[PDB]
């Protein structure tokens, strides 16, 4: 450390070098944190994490109870021992509070006074987090797996959503369509992802094994289907080119955008070429998850080397996303890990998990 | 709207006439919608389908539904040709040229017998002639004045046939699509006329026709509404609009069921959560 100080002081490496190898010392290092603590407001286990993109200083948390809170991570006690603060949250007593599990909860990207959460009660409900009133709510015909909005698009607002149904339904925020359909998935989309690089490119992961991006302006179908094994079984394709062995319920694009991660519930992660859906062969090893339904699970930003943190279990399986090597498990949960988000800007991890709690991992030293 | 300061476009006017049922015609319908057979309609035992076809025979001329100076197709048994009698008569007088138009071929060859009994020229296409020789008959119609009336039904020949050379139009009898009275007075009325056109509906009042003519005025509004704007004063009743097995003839005390319905005449997050409220509180 001293050595990247002094190469930073005297111009031989650029400071970039120190931030990104600091970052990965600091993510390697990470571990449970007893010196700090989330306050426990959810009944129910914790479905999602979304952290918000700008400022990374607010959290928003939604359970199987039904109920939403919205957290302040910063610590704005004076001592190093904090507990992060429930700002606000919708309760059993909020009027527009969600019938069922809020599976998914997103902050509007792009500024912190708009997030959008989604439900089993097959609602997507905005929400004005100033106000925490409902702005609108987009009812579907079944149940919602998981919605997202782009991170990138400064042209459209649209909120891709997975339900039970075959089909993907986009929803724009700019004034409300939510009747736009994406057909040619066969069973419950259970993830749906944009990615961070391109506006109008969305990959969807269905329990039919499939996994497609789609050009939300085209009118001619997914662009590319993945394929697990790029051609050595070759097939009409009716049945074939099958992400996984099983469900695909876990979806993530990498920081750049240039390679999609899906887990499947055949208990493997599969890294693809976003380009050409070609499979990168990546190993990853055995990767257990036997989710029902849509497993959030995140990357890693601003380090040298990537990693993606993804629900193993009780645990949080940490793997380098392009050689497959499993740096660690993060183990202090008590029941399955449901989500887990990051938190770029000091390398830290939020994880919620079945047994109603949200474990914040810090690096050590 | 936009487009035209480029081109240009003469004046067109329009009338919908309401034509009173001659009282034979008045018996015939009254005995119709008084029969078993609109009553088994109502009941939905028989297909209300052919009671339509009936009634809008019936409005066109009883020789149609029911089957000298009393043969096939004489014009002054229905109202309608009472008006077109004068219409027609007026019109020559003036040295017009006239498009006729009606839904039904039967009946337009009822009007041809009626053009024969009278001493106009005229000419006529529709369905049964052979397609290859379309296109002479409008050029001998759009070229010379020495053809008077020109016979159509509304969806004969390509879309926007050019006929030019008519000065007025008359439609006899309603149609339940919007668009093809639409083509049908946009048949005359295209680029390159060059004198005033003006069309005139024929309608019989309180009978099935002026309820064709309210679904017609109602699905243009629909189109409009769905089209240009959406605000738009609402025009109709529901029960009115939908049952049209009924006679009430105007007595000229009282107006006419249409005049009475026509008495009078990236973003911040906030822009966002604005238009969501604006939309969500309609």
């Amino acid at each position: 450390m001293l050595g990247f100080l002094s190469a930073r002081q005297t111009g031989l490496e650029d400071p970039l070098r120190l931030r990104r190898a600091e970052s990965t010392r600091r993510v390697l290092g990470l571990e449970l944190n007893k010196d700090r603590d989330v306050e426990r407001i959810h009944g129910g286990g914790i479905n999602t994490l979304d952290i918000e993109p700008v400022e990374g200083r607010y959290m928003l948390s939604g359970g199987s109870d039904g109920v939403i809170v919205l957290y302040d991570l910063e610590n704005s006690s004076r001592q190093s021992y904090y507990t992060c603060k429930a700002v606000c949250s919708i309760g059993r007593d909020h009027p527009d509070v969600h019938r069922y599990s809020v599976e998914t909860v997103q902050w509007y990207p792009h500024d912190t006074g708009m997030f959008t959460s989604s439900s089993f009660d097959k609602t997507l409900k905005v929400w004005d987090t100033n106000t925490l009133q409902t702005a609108d709510v987009f009812n579907f015909e079944e149940t919602v797996y998981s919605h997202h909005m782009s991170p990138v698009s400064t042209k459209h607002c649209l909120v891709a959503v997975g339900t039970r149904g075959p089909k993907v339904q986009l929803c724009d925020l700019k004034s409300g369509s939510c009747s736009h359909i994406l057909q040619g998935h066969r069973q419950e989309i259970l993830a749906v992802s944009w990615s961070p690089r391109y506006d109008y490119i969305l990959a969807t992961a269905s329990a039919d094994s499939r996994v497609k991006l789609w050009d939300v302006r085209r009118a001619s179908g997914c662009l590319i289907t993945l394929d697990q094994h790029n051609g050595k079984k070759s097939q009409a394709v009716e049945s074939a080119n099958t992400a996984h062995n099983g469900k695909v319920n876990g979806l993530c694009f990498t920081s750049d955008g240039l390679h999609l991660l899906t887990v499947g519930t055949d208990n493997r992660m599969r890294l693809w070429n976003s380009s050409n859906g070609e499979n990168t062969l990546v190993n990853y090893g055995k990767v257990c998850n036997n989710s029902k339904k849509g497993l959030k699970f995140t990357v890693s930003c601003g380090c040298s080397s990537e990693f993606v943190f993804v629900p193993y279990g009780s645990t949080i399986a940490v793997y380098t996303v392009y050689s497959g090597e499993q740096i660690t498990m993060l183990k202090g949960h008590y029941k399955t890990v449901d989500c887990c988000v990051f938190q770029s800007n000091f390398q830290e991890l939020y994880s919620g998990s079945r047994d109603c709690n949200i474990l914040a991992w810090v690096p050590s030293l | 709207s936009d487009v035209k300061m480029s081109l240009s476009l003469p004046d067109k006017n329009e009338q919908v006439l309401f034509c009173r049922l001659t009282d034979e015609q008045h018996k015939v319908y009254q005995n119709f919608v008084d029969s078993k057979e609109v009553y088994r309609i109502l009941n939905g035992e028989m297909q209300i389908f052919s009671g339509l076809i009936a009634l809008r025979k019936i409005c066109n001329h009883p020789d149609l539904f029911s089957g000298e100076e009393d043969q096939f197709g004489y014009w002054k048994r229905s109202g309608k040709m009472i008006v077109v009698e004068s219409l027609l008569k007026i019109w020559h007088k003036q040295g017009q040229r006239v498009l006729l138009f009606s839904q039904s071929r039967q009946m337009l060859d009822i009007l041809e017998v009626f053009l024969r009994a009278q001493k106009y020229t005229y000419l006529k296409m529709d369905g049964t002639t052979t397609i290859a020789s379309r296109q002479p008959l409008i050029t001998r119609y759009n070229e010379d004045t020495s053809i008077f009336v020109f016979l159509l039904t509304t969806r004969v020949g390509g879309l926007g046939v050019n006929l030019t050379g008519a000065n007025r139009v008359v439609i006899y009898d309603p149609d339940w699509n919007p668009s093809t009275d639409t083509q049908a007075r946009e048949r005359a009325w295209r680029i390159g006329q060059k004198k005033q056109v003006t069309v005139y509906r024929l309608l019989t009042a309180g009978t099935i026709e002026e309820k064709i003519y309210h679904r017609q005025i109602f699905k243009q509004f629909l189109t409009n509404r769905v089209l240009k704007d959406p605000k738009q004063r609402r025009f109709f009743k529901s029960n009115d609009l939908y049952e049209l097995f009924t006679l009430t003839s105007p007595d000229a005390s009282q107006s006419t069921e249409t005049s009475a319905i026509f008495a009078g005449t990236p973003l911040a997050s906030s822009s966002l959560l604005a238009k969501m409220r604006a939309r969500n509180h309609l």
